[PDB]
């Protein structure tokens, strides 16, 4: 397939060949222009606070060591040895100021430097160029209040630019709450979906709530249970949808502090949350205190999603075109008293961790979405994503970004598929950016 | 019997488990728990999880399942949140998974879904302090069918604790499951181990 | 115990075995049931098959294995044969493949299968009406192996009925499994299970 | 590999390169130009005889609904959700007036039309072209008596037409004896063959049944039984093989209406056939009452195939060029009585069911010649299919098609191969045409 | 009870093992044999590799599991080496290898294995010559879990003579096991069946 | 990728592309260019000894079968049918004049002819060219004192120019010692890794012993023991490297005649040795009576390797580029004491087999090395090889071939490395000769 002309997305990001969730060489090529050039969560400054701290993390298929240096920065290298390409770190976590090669026994600093050879003097003398030997490095590594990032492509936009309008959306609770934790371990579950399944379902989808979660939604007594079986359209008002540049992009839906969690949280969450937004009301303004307790639901381009308040992160881990490693963490905020915080990463897990019965209801429709998108008369047929266009806003005096002023819609799923189509045809950053130069106007088309 | 200083790879919580079935063998309650687990596994196999709810499960029961992160056998430094819990329920939150299960509107139960349970290496045992707990252990091998060729095997050891309730029925109060697999290769551990 | 009604997901026959069972315990019969199970896995795993017709089972018996057709957990009207018979033998019927597997001429018997059987999950009870009559319930895991790297594994839930035949022998009348897989992923079903 | 230039097969179809058992991209060229080009088997009117009645079946690796209409007729749609790719039916067989989608809720009629959209006029207004979102429709649904064959290619000659000079073997016993109903629901099974690997078998194989099948032969005591071990050669004229322009090829072996099954249906079914050609002489003629009750072994082309009388029907649903889901159907006569047509039903489960013992025979005769296709010093070798070649004749007075009389040769596989090439060298059904302007001279070359 | 010239595919090892159990049924010995191998897979389950050498394994044990070769079920003539040993060790052995499992540079150990076991089809029957000698038979699945992502499944029918030793406890004194699958799919077969 | 120009070795052979052991398109070419051209172990004479005794073996992923012809000879098979190519004998070893295909019942001779078909004459008539139809016959067979090698390329050198060499150095072991037996069955296993990787390890990995084996050296009281965990470097001279043109090449560690043997075997080897190095002195001379009793760790190009005095022999055969099936036999001096034998034979299967103490150290360094080479950021990065360039001589008056006179280094590797670069970019033997006609000018360079 030559990616320089194919059409996969549509203009306006209004529909995607089915092909892109069942393809194995688009993969491949997935592998090249959207995980080795993008930003991709690696881990919390809560999961590595002391030196030596370490953790593994995929980016796209490859595993890295994020390390937490002497001088409190965090690096990140490939976890493979130098030598003879053993996988160096077999762990999830620890502490330790290097890492020994189990094969031949070379021995690696924290920050990747080859620090010793068994028996170096004897066998290779002088002329072991250490200093070239050094863990493959990760460019770049950035945090955004706590959560680091990293990217391959030395260059990549700034995480803070990356963001884009979206970032706005989540200072509110990333920031002017006082700051999130995350709380591990997470969750890890193979599912045989496309990443961009759960991605876009994450980014944009309101829709599938009422119907696919109709059962969770009955029987767990969430302040969305009204939703249940599509028997209720939510408010006017009751949200909206974003987008942006780079591709990230979420859902609001106003004051729905308690999100997902079952009667049981309900009230002490609404108690927590309209205390802070009463704090915030005057530092950041209304508006913004609002956005702090009402859910989001957000995929940072291109694979980590999270819903706020609900308190779910999740990393969509390729592995094939119809495979993915989903990563579950719970978020909280640091000044929830420790029981709260305790009972809410259980909360997170039950509706969405590895036996989420929320997450079980998805199941189905991403796996076989995928898996459709391999056979032969659905291959060159299109999805849509076509709700709601033509009622979008760019430059909103109050709401950044591309904005679909309603709770439901297909806004995000049109930024999120306008970026990764120009990621797919582009060579490298400079590429993008031309091909992006009239990215909103693009989305806001027949407005 | 376990030193653990000598028999380095066992941890304090496995050595004290097998010292409470290794002193007292109480033939007639390796029976009782047989029978019981038996029964527990026939009505879960046949999706009766009411009826479950209602026979063998204790109003104050702790449900668990955690996944422990992988960690350095030598790791002595390290100490942040070891383990994450699949599941951890009380008998509010198993009724509101068993009206889940039931709802009309779970589409992933159309067409019925295919339980078969397999539970082997059955050990009882009396606790020593409260007369009326019975610790019960077992391991399960549970295969999950559906939808053609959809099909998933768990592999688990269970720590139970079991005790009578009303009627005098013997009914679990405390289970406990160290999942074996770190990422789990069954789509979801949406099945009642 | 089970109303249907409530427990939604029951269906009327699973309702109906479970009853047999939860009433009268009688732990002696539910060993006799365990020897004569193990006894006739091993058999079978040994590839005794003469044998195993010899002294396991009934010259009246009916062996029969289903698949049934995956249909909405919500279907009223569709009301066309719901299951095949993936086997339903008399005792003839098994004679003739016995015949089959001993045959020297069966290439696919040689080299010779390897088969292994694991029988968990016992329970037994006399039937009300006729007291000559044993309901055994009994799950199964069927290892297969051949040339070299083929390896197959059944999972499967077995309702039996035993009655006392020539020499006072317990012997199989009736044995039903409904297969829980609708695709089979194990080449095929040429096992008894 | 270049189709159009590679010869697969050879002149007359006397060899096949062994690399079509084994190799993935001829598999995935097949998709286009065997599966979505051609007729292929989807139910029986017995199976969905009422309004409302539908079926899953396979077409190729797709996956349809095949559903009974208001009208009578039958119309069958790609199973899966015109909006996000969902699969929209998970069960196999059921009754409804339509399908909604568990994903988003859109509601599809057993006509195809997409019928509603949850929340349309809050969501899409009058923007929504629900007249262009109706489920992809199979272009082309026929009957054989009874049997509903689809069709992807609109361009494809009539069903009758494509079964050729087949045709007037299977009518005695699909047409003449009053007609067959498929009894379901059918044994599915995955096997690790290539689907042409047990399509050939069937097509035109009596050289195997002897050896292959000698313990079954000797244990199941049916009217076939002294072949066992190759202990005999059946008499002078005791049948004969047929093909056909477009692929479709069977073997006949005379009188043996009881087939395959065991002694204990061997009286009976000898009766009840005897009786129905006796009836049958006066209607059509002494040679086609014959026929009625004479053993077909038959394929039609590409991969359904049959063994009337035996009463066996079996669909060779591809996976992958190593791996085949083969479904399993029992065919029994409708004017047969209930007892009879149970007992026969079971029997062709007994024998040619996923616990069949005759089926189990040919288990590793499939598989290894399959898996053998991928190794390296096979790819390039020649399967033989020469048996007969040389005395083949067309246009017979009596008996139709390119045709050996005799009962064991490879008439049928030589047919059914000229086809295979003549398609995947063709890019649509006209070139086909010019490739088999003289497909029969071609089969009876050297005669 | 089994004539292996009419039960063509019987080897004569396997008809002699079984004629053991069929005669002398000893329900009291069936449950200590239960015990002991329940007692013997927990600990094995836990890694107490002393523990089981000390508890469960008698000094003049031999412990072996065979692979064997695949012939000709016809085959008369050809009379090489029919099987290699994948174990076969003396007490000291299994020490050695008990040491390998537990040294600190054991780096496959780190992070720790997961073990679980399920033994069934426990038959057992005392030696018609040496009253001290008990034949014990079982069936075993055994699952290992490391690194994430990696299972492994092992099925085993094993043979057992067990003996009491010092203190009066029953010890293993030969356990043989000729493993179903002749290529080994598991990555190796380190694991004590 | 070009494989004329592709450097996936760089000169010297100090480094190659981690790829090499992940990517599938290569694994493929070296079924042509590896597999398909060199030689490639069979079996021993100890195995098939008598007139009709046969053999299973594996030549790259093509089975064949090797036997014993009437006149003492050996040849080999495709283990193929010519008719429909179904796999003609099912098991590992036996004894038969001919093999019999269970689908259609043709029937072959030990010597490959197509012996009989049956009712040949009422269905073939004379038309059946049985001369032409026997089992595709592989080219060359060759013994190496016993050992049968095969090669599909009739253009190859001689077994012993293509051992070069490394001949030299296995002779007193070979031959000198009175001959070896293979003792059988072997152990089985599969492990995911590319056959590369045990063959790169066996073939010149010294370095890894102390560290990858420090629990099995210190368990297993070896009179290696002593490298536990690295805790000492072997004394100056303990052996050496070398490596041959063909790509053959070994270690050597002097005396080591008990090798990786526990201490319940170490007096009875080092007495057994000894004394026959004692007569050996005589008759062939101190240095090489010496190598007769000293452990080599060699791999015979492409993927057979041994140990000799440890007595393991290994074959790696590859199924895909993540995926081998090991084959591990005992080899035993043919003069030893019977029980001497048994004991050494299950200690090698202690070792080295399927629950080989030892071997199981290897499977992770093995296995991620291998799986590492598929992940996108390391496929093009390089696995070294550069430990003890410059130092290495050829040509030496003692010891021929490229030598590295020290016992821990990667000469082995570069030699091994280079003949792998020098197939995979030719064509045939005659353009690997004009690739290699100053292989040992390149090993040694610097020097
Ligand atoms: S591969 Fe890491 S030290 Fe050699
Ligand atoms: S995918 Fe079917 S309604 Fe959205
Ligand atoms: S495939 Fe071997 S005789 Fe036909
Ligand atoms: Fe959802
Ligand atoms: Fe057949
Ligand atoms: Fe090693």
């Amino acid at each position: 397939m030559n990616y320089n002309n194919k059409i996969l997305v549509s203009e306006s990001g209004l529909s995607q060949k089915h092909l892109i969730h069942g393809d194995e060489e688009l993969f491949q090529h997935e592998l090249k222009t959207i995980f080795a050039r993008n930003w991709l969560f690696l881990t919390h400054d809560s999961l590595i606070p002391a030196p030596g701290d370490y953790v593994t993390a995929k980016m796209g298929i490859d595993e890295v060591i994020v390390s937490r240096q002497n001088d409190g920065s965090i690096r990140a290298f490939l976890n493979v040895c130098r030598h003879r390409g053993k996988t160096l770190v077999s762990v999830e976590a620890g502490n330790a100021k290097g890492f020994v090669c189990s094969y031949h026994g070379w021995g690696f600093g924290s920050n990747g430097e080859l620090q010793s050879v068994p028996f170096e003097k004897d066998l290779y003398g002088e002329s072991l160029n250490k200093k070239c030997l050094g863990l493959k490095e990760v460019a770049r590594v950035e945090s955004f209040h706590g959560f680091i990032y990293g990217c391959f492509d030395q260059e990549a936009p700034p995480l803070m630019d990356y963001l884009g309008d979206a970032a706005w959306y989540l200072e509110p609770m990333f920031k002017h709450s006082g700051g999130l934790e995350l709380v591990g371990p997470p969750g890890k579950v193979v599912i045989k979906a496309n990443w961009k399944a759960p991605a876009e379902n994450f980014v944009g989808d309101a829709y599938h709530v009422g119907w696919t979660h109709a059962s969770s939604l009955r029987s767990g007594e969430s302040i969305f249970s009204s939703l249940a079986g599509n028997a209720a359209l939510p408010p006017e008002g009751a949200g909206l949808q974003m987008t942006s540049k780079y591709g990230s992009g979420m859902g609001v839906l106003w004051d729905g502090y308690s999100g997902v969690h079952s009667a049981d949280l309900v009230p002490e969450l609404m108690a927590f949350g309209g205390a802070k937004q009463e704090r915030l009301n005057k530092e950041i303004g209304d508006v913004r205190a609002r956005i702090y307790r009402s859910h989001l639901n957000c995929t940072v381009f291109p694979n980590n999603s999270m819903l706020t308040c609900s308190g779910v992160f999740k990393v969509w881990n390729p592995i094939d075109a119809n495979t993915t490693e989903v990563w579950t963490y719970a978020i909280v905020e640091k000044d929830m008293p420790e029981d709260l915080k305790r009972r809410l990463a259980d909360s997170v897990q039950r509706t969405f961790g590895p036996a989420g019965f929320w997450e079980s209801d998805d199941n189905d429709n991403m796996e076989t979405a995928s898996q459709n998108g391999k056979k032969y008369q659905s291959r060159d047929s299109d999805l849509l994503s076509n709700l709601g266009f033509g009622e979008d806003v760019y430059g909103d005096a109050v709401y950044p970004g591309v904005v679909g002023k309603s709770a439901i819609g297909e806004t995000s799923y049109r930024g999120f598929y306008r970026a990764y189509q120009a990621h797919v045809s582009s060579s490298n950053w400079a590429e993008f950016e031309h091909a992006s130069s009239t990215w909103h106007t693009e989305l806001t088309k027949t407005t | 019997m376990i030193n653990i200083q000598e028999d380095k790879l066992v941890s304090a919580h496995d050595a004290e488990e097998i010292l409470r079935f290794f002193n007292c063998h109480d033939s007639a309650l390796q029976q009782e728990a047989t029978t019981l687990l038996t029964q527990e596994a026939h009505l879960l196999d046949i999706q009766a999880y009411r009826a479950w709810l209602e026979h063998c499960v204790g109003s104050e029961v702790q449900y668990q399942v955690i996944s422990r992160e992988l960690r350095a056998a030598s790791e002595r430094r390290y100490k942040l949140n070891e383990a994450m819990n699949v599941y951890n329920e009380n008998f509010q939150q198993l009724k509101v998974r068993v009206e889940h299960q039931l709802d009309p509107q779970n589409w992933g139960n159309s067409p019925k879904l295919r339980f078969t349970r397999f539970i082997t290496n059955v050990q009882a045992a009396m606790d020593v302090n409260d007369k009326e707990l019975l610790h019960i252990r077992s391991n399960v091998i549970l295969h999950r069918a559906r939808r053609g060729n959809q099909v998933d095997v768990f592999y688990a050891a269970r720590e139970d604790k079991w005790k009578r309730g009303e009627g005098g029925v013997r009914k679990l109060v405390q289970r406990f499951v160290d999942y074996p697999e770190r990422i789990l290769q069954t789509h979801n551990l949406m099945v009642f181990l």
